[PDB]
């Protein structure tokens, strides 16, 4: 399905 | 010559206004004039010796404001000047330069994922839309080879993309090229010799250390040596026939690591650290300040 982790801009 | 690698903005806890310049010749960093407005997810480029910061957003404690801004830094003055704003805010933008013209590609505005593309004329200080991409792309990598513009990977809001496409300016037309071997959002994309490189990024599971390159003659992607660090939201540029990657995120740390790829040896080495770990920077190369 997927994720993204912390903020990176 | 005396050219520096300029890194503008980026992200650590919030969007940054830093402008810092690295000198490959002596390993020094200069802190230069802050951006007027903090920005991350922006792109950098150079036209006629001037550094341009394009798009991004201000991700602050009180707000997330997507940016339509174009701002110009003159190393001679150490000063930033506003230019004409784009048609639309574009966070996680991609940029490339053809024949002294800035192309702004894709990026986000809130939940909107752009296919739109617009071209800036520095002397007339005007933007105009050109043909949109075949694909909505944010976190898109862009590079220019032989006066053709490449848009590489990104995110359409549903799927991280391995696809890429090429813009033929005389036909104002986009065409798909061979997809990458790897899904990449927020990869570093640059040109070296006759190839478009895609370094790192995020595949929807992990930050990547893989690097692959597209040979425009053969229309294939081949992996080269991986980076020492997994990184998404990295800065990339080319100086004196070598690729430099600056910062990004490895799923644990905001990297200060800067790595350098030598295509003759097919190796990466650590060449310096940024003054502080950050992701989502704009990077480009021009003449040192006065």
């Amino acid at each position: 399905i997927n994720v993204r982790k912390r903020n990176v801009e | 010559v005396g050219r520096l690698i300029y890194t503008a903005g980026g992200y650590f806890r919030q969007s940054l206004s830093y402008l810092e310049a690295y000198n490959p010749s002596n390993g020094s960093w200069l802190r230069l004039a802050d951006l007027q407005v903090p920005r991350s997810g922006l792109a950098g480029c150079v036209v006629g010796g001037l550094l341009y910061a394009v798009g991004g957003r201000n991700n602050s404690p009180d707000g997330n404001t997507d940016s339509s801004a174009l701002d110009c830094y003159n190393p001679m003055t150490n000063q930033w000047s506003p230019c004409a704003s784009m048609s639309v805010p574009r966070n996680r933008i991609g940029v490339g330069v053809i024949d002294g013209h800035i192309y702004a590609v894709g990026g986000s505005h809130g939940c909107i994922h752009h296919s739109s593309v617009e071209r800036y004329e520095p002397e007339r200080d005007e933007w105009h839309l050109v043909a949109p991409m075949l694909t909505r792309r944010i976190g898109v990598g862009v590079a220019v080879l032989n006066r053709l513009l490449y848009a590489v990977g990104g995110f359409d809001g549903t799927n991280r993309l391995n696809s890429a496409e090429c813009y033929y300016p005389e036909r104002n037309e986009w065409r798909m090229i061979t997809p990458m071997n790897t899904i990449r959002s927020g990869a570093g994309v640059c040109v070296l010799h006759n190839c478009i490189y895609a370094a790192g990024g995020y595949d929807g599971q992990d930050q990547l250390n893989s690097v692959e390159r597209y040979d425009v003659e053969t229309e294939t992607w081949t992996f080269v040596a991986p980076m020492r660090h997994h990184r998404s939201a990295l800065g990339i540029t080319v100086h004196q026939g070598k690729i430099y990657v600056l910062g990004g995120y490895d799923g644990h740390t905001f990297l200060d690591s800067v790595e350098c790829y030598d295509p003759d040896s097919d190796t990466w080495s650590e060449v310096t650290r940024m003054t502080s770990g950050r992701s989502g920077v704009g990077v480009a190369v021009t003449m040192e300040p006065c």
